[PDB]
């Protein structure tokens, strides 16, 4: 359950911890594996830049 | 008319069509078969075809 | 008297058992004005449930 | 110089990253005269009236 | 002794791989397994049968 939530009016966008905790894009994460391969897609696109 | 219907008719109708409602279930549910999930969006559950 | 219909009793049924389907009245509001549609999954073509 | 600077805008809009490199060291933004000069109000971006 | 190392089983032996990913084999993906482990020894052995 990371769903991730965009950015509104300037504000940064936000994914969710995994203690409900919604954070955003920068510092530093850890992802199993899994993870990317649910959301190839859709991580690639909000993550890459 | 053709849009219309018989408001005293309801109950008579509504009735047989519960009955129909019935019928056309009347079925056994046949068992197919199945694949183990090869993804991780399941731990490996097994899917049915 | 010598011989009556019998009657169909066994039927199988492979697919699914239910009675009742979700249809979409109103499509969505994809694009838009606000949300980016890269946002929203049907954009990247996932099938949902 | 070379200056990279936003749309305001007068209603919710998703956000989205923007990778900058000059910017100047004092105010120099006094040519702008109004932002959205024909909506109620400016929600995104550099508002002015 | 191999199989038993990628579905569970209570065969005791002792387990070194452990640590590189591996799902839960079904009976079905066992199968398939068991017949390289079934080629793989026939062909280096030069049976046909």
């Amino acid at each position: 359950d990371c769903r991730i939530s965009f950015g509104m009016n300037g504000a940064a966008p936000m994914i969710r911890d995994e203690t409900g905790m919604m954070v955003p894009f920068e510092g530093n994460w850890i992802f199993p594996l899994a993870l990317w391969q649910m959301n190839t897609r859709y991580f690639n696109q909000q993550f890459d830049a | 008319s053709v849009r219309g219907a018989n408001p005293l008719m309801f109950r008579a109708n509504v009735l047989h069509m519960l009955l129909e409602f019935v019928l056309d279930n009347l079925y056994l549910n046949r068992h197919t078969g199945f694949s183990q999930d090869h993804t991780p969006f399941t731990e490996g559950a097994n899917l049915r075809s | 008297l010598l011989h009556a219909d019998t009657p169909r009793l066994v039927t199988w049924d492979a697919g699914l058992c239910t009675s009742f389907k979700i249809v979409p009245i109103v499509p969505a509001q994809v694009p838009q004005d606000v949300l980016a549609y890269t946002f929203f999954t049907s954009s990247y073509a996932i099938q949902s449930p | 110089v070379p200056f990279m600077v936003p749309i305001s805008s007068d209603h919710d809009i998703s956000s989205a990253p923007a990778v900058q490199y000059i910017i100047s060291t004092e105010y120099n933004d006094r040519s702008l005269f109004c932002t959205n000069s024909s909506s109620p109000q400016t929600i995104a971006g550099p508002d002015k009236h | 002794t191999l199989v038993a190392q990628i579905s569970e089983t209570q065969y005791p032996v002792d387990r070194y791989l452990d640590w590189i990913p591996s799902l839960r084999a079904s009976a079905a993906t066992a199968a398939t397994f068991a017949e390289w482990v079934n080629t793989s020894m026939k062909t280096a052995f030069d049976l046909s049968d």
